[PDB]
């Protein structure tokens, strides 16, 4: 291997959570996407320090709605203000269904793991968080192969992890077949706060 | 469980243009859905489909 | 232009941005971050929807010496109006920390 | 009409057939590069249309299900940038409200309505109001046409061949024959004579008198001599029971004899 | 003439001779690209169409507020449903009818008022023409039919002038074969109301 492999602890700062959630609120009830800028560091502490969306021209959630110029600008935009880090994953909404990737956004991120290597998938939910507090939750896909030969359990291991079932059968599936998922947590400021 | 039902009429798949990639009125050819427009030679349709009730 | 507006209701966003974006840039006092507001106006209820960072270096030696990117202003209205058309340029942040007469 | 040959040079000046001759070295090159054009791009444009054939073999897999068109909107799907719709209203930007172009509202046999911007397969110089139509069960997009059929007791009814007995097993009743033949069997064969001496063609006949008469062979033999579509009828099993639809099997025998037409 | 340019000029003949057979292909092939792109415009829209869905149809029945209107589905039970936001909220009331997302059943976008598709069907029946000399010894029936049917459409204010209400309702009655089918269907033709 090159690595132990186990799944992200996302610590989502302030501006970022609060950013996505504006967006994909106003987007319901639309697919919403965009990428996520952050660094990682650790072997599974993934800071996401801001999020900036991707312009619609298609339907959200497609590879015609992500524009190659699109992408290019944005990023020559950002390096004269320091905001220029690299991509640590990209976000989207359901708002019909809970965290729980469906088959074309697993295409979407069949595609990402080809950009980078621990992106993730964030379901942000805008209307349909189940408790007091947002429900999010975050997903990396690994190959069918490791996780069939029995390689999924070692990956899963020394962390405290997450376990949902808000879509009850559904979701074990979906779950099981893409990788984990991890608690999330939040990164607050003094000043922010 | 087989749920038991009618059939009220029974429409031919082959033949009838039943794909339209050709027919737009009465333009279809009414002969072929096996090389109408088609990648193959051989069948892409059934000789029979039926309208259950 | 307009003078009637009455009030200014911000959202929590534009506020954690602007202040947000002072560290990001890594300036520091007599440095200035600036940012496009983008928002609706023409209004009492001014609805101040998000911001978005500039570039922006203060020479005080001249206070007519002064650097702003043009250009980047322009490009980022039009990307922004794809989202979401409800977002117009509608002013300009400064990061403070006081008033000038500048 | 032929230029370049021994003949012009009795018609025209040497010279001018030099300058007509060197051309003709430039002109062909504007030919031959721009062949090479069409016949690479017919090879691409060629295949954009079979790549696309193949995917469309995946939808059009059975079963799926069937309903009626409830009204084609027919809004305009261009038009404006200021608008997407029929509809010409003031103001730029209405957002995904101006989204409605050659549209189906179809209604379902599970007996409920949907919208849905149509496949243009089907086009909407095909949909009626009232017209049967495939729909994916899936997502509810129109997959194809169905051909209007009707109730399969109406369907029964059509002729299989009623055994022939010719005017040989109508034994007598000459006249009779005669007074039919001409209200049934010349407005079919001569329709044209009618026309001609400007009356119209009957709209029916009647057959009275007493039991065994033989007025019920007459028709079985007129079955097959027209040799059109018959439609056998009994008048006990129209009477229904269930609240008109008595009144459907009315509309729908008489619907299919526009269909076959010319009919009896 | 005993000349070399008698040959020169026999030798680009063969050159257009070779033009003739060049504009053989390339007007053929041109006009066939012209044909493998009008395929093209269908074949293109079952893919586009494919990333449209069905959006089962209901109406406002009735506001609760303006994130959430109650609409009643076309198909029974009654929904509490939130909205797009392009979705004009004093567009949105009792009777219009709207579209829903069988996804997330949210108000999708506004809709002109609809009606049963047998009503549609009724419309359509009205073929070829008649007029009122092809109707005859009726032409006194014909002036009180139009005294009910053209009058109040063209001028209401006749009626108005002995203060009195028009009317509406004619009942016509006879015996069979008195043309009582034939007088409406000569009407519906001249008249030039729906
Ligand atoms: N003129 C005739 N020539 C030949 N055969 C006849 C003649 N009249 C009647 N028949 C025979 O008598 C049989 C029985 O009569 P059929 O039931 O056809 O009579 P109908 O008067 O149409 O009766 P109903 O009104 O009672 O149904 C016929 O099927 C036919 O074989
Ligand atoms: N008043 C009339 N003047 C001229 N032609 C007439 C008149 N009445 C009937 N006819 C002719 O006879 C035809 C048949 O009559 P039609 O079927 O319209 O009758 P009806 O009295 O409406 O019928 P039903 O009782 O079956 O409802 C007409 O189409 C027309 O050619
Ligand atoms: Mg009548």
């Amino acid at each position: 291997t090159g690595r132990d492999d186990t799944k992200e602890t996302v610590y989502i700062s302030s501006i970022a959570l609060l950013k996505m959630l504006k967006h994909g609120r106003a987007g319901v009830p639309m697919e919403v996407m965009g990428l996520m800028l952050g660094e990682f560091v650790d072997d599974y502490t993934v800071n996401v320090v801001d999020v900036f969306a991707m312009p619609q021209s298609g339907t959200g959630v497609s590879v015609e709605a992500v524009d190659d110029v699109f992408q290019a600008k944005m990023m020559d935009m950002l390096k004269q203000t320091g905001r220029d880090q690299m991509v640590v994953g990209w976000y989207h909404s359901h708002p019909g269904f809970g965290c729980w990737l469906s088959s074309v956004d697993v295409n979407t991120q069949k595609s990402f793991e080809q950009l980078n290597s621990r992106a993730v998938a964030v379901v942000v939910d805008p209307i349909q968080s189940v408790k007091g507090k947002v429900v999010i939750d975050a997903f990396r896909l690994i190959d069918t192969g490791a996780l069939i030969n029995n390689l999924e359990p070692r990956q899963t291991t020394s962390n405290t992890g997450l376990l949902n079932k808000a879509n009850i059968q559904a979701l074990i599936h979906g779950l099981n077949r893409h990788y984990y998922s991890l608690n999330i947590d939040y990164h607050k400021t003094a000043k922010e706060t | 469980p087989l749920q038991v039902a009618r059939c009220t009429k029974i429409i031919k798949g082959n033949g009838e243009s039943d794909e339209t990639t050709t027919d737009n009125n009465n333009s279809g050819n009414s002969n072929s859905n096996s090389n109408q427009q088609s990648t193959d030679a051989d069948e892409d349709d059934e000789d029979a489909k039926y309208v259950i009730n | 232009m307009s003078l009637q507006h009455e009030k200014v209701t911000i959202a929590p966003l534009v506020l954690l941005s602007a202040l947000d974006h002072y560290e990001r840039t890594q300036t520091k006092e007599n440095k200035r971050c600036v940012g496009v507001i983008l928002g609706d106006a023409n209004s009492s209820t001014i609805r101040v929807t998000n911001s978005f960072a500039l570039p922006f270096e203060e020479d005080e030696k001249n206070s007519d010496v002064w650097f702003l990117d043009h250009n980047y202003i322009e490009n980022m209205n039009e990307m922004c109006k794809k989202i979401n058309a409800k977002e117009k340029l509608i002013g300009w942040y400064h990061s403070g920390p006081k008033l000038r007469a500048s | 009409g032929d230029d370049e040959l021994d003949q012009e040079i009795l018609n025209l000046s040497t010279q001018e057939l030099q300058t007509r001759a060197k051309l003709l070295d430039n002109e062909i090159r504007i030919f031959r590069s721009e062949l090479q054009r069409l016949s690479h791009e017919n090879n691409v444009m060629l295949e954009k249309i079979k790549d696309n054939k193949e995917k469309i073999k995946n939808n059009r897999q059975l079963p799926y299900l069937v309903a009626n068109v409830v009204e084609v909107m027919d809004m305009n799907e261009i038009e404006d940038k200021e608008n997407s719709e029929s509809t010409t209203q003031g103001g730029n930007v209405n957002l995904d409200n101006t989204a409605v172009g050659k549209a189906a509202v179809v209604k379902t046999s599970s007996r409920q309505t949907v919208f849905l911007p149509m496949v243009g397969l089907v086009d909407p110089d095909k949909l009626k109001p009232n017209d049967l139509v495939g729909v994916n069960k899936d997502s509810y997009l129109i997959l194809d046409t169905l051909p209007s059929e009707f109730d399969s007791r109406v369907k029964a009814m059509e002729v299989d061949e009623k055994p022939t007995e010719t005017y040989s097993d109508v034994g007598g009743l000459d006249k009779q024959i005669e007074e039919l033949v001409e209200a049934i069997v010349l407005p079919m064969k001569r329709a044209d004579k009618f026309k001609d001496m400007g009356i119209r063609a009957p709209k029916g006949a009647l057959m009275y008198g007493p039991p065994g008469t033989g007025k019920t062979l007459l028709a079985r033999a007129c079955a097959a001599q027209t040799n059109a579509t018959f439609l056998k009828l009994a008048a006990p099993q129209l009477v229904q029971m269930y609240i008109g639809e008595g009144a459907k099997l009315v509309r729908d025998a008489f619907a299919l004899a526009k269909e076959k037409a010319p009919t009896i | 003439e005993q000349e070399a340019h008698n040959k020169a000029l026999n030798q680009f003949k063969r050159k257009l001779l070779e033009h003739r057979r060049y504009d053989d292909q390339l007007k053929q092939r041109r006009q066939n690209i012209r044909d493998l792109e009008k395929l093209y415009d269908k074949t293109e829209n079952d893919i586009k169409a494919l990333q449209s869905i069905g959006q089962l149809i209901g109406e406002v029945m009735k506001e609760l507020s303006e994130e959430k209107y109650i609409v009643k589905a076309s198909s029974g039970p009654r929904y509490i449903v939130g909205v797009r936001n392009s979705v004009d909220r004093s567009k949105l009331k009792k009777g219009v009818r709207v579209t829903l997302d069988i996804t997330t059943l949210t108000i999708m976008r506004i809709l002109p008022r609809e009606t049963d598709p047998l009503v549609y069907n009724m419309t359509s029946f009205e073929q070829g023409e008649i007029t009122f000399d092809g109707i005859g010894g009726l032409t006194e029936q014909i002036r009180e039919l139009r005294e009910v049917i053209e009058l109040p459409l063209k001028n209401p204010e006749i009626f108005q002038r002995v203060g009195i209400k028009p009317p509406k309702g004619v009942l016509l009655y006879g015996p069979p074969g008195t043309g009582k089918t034939l007088l409406a269907k000569a009407v519906a033709a001249t008249i030039g109301a729906n």
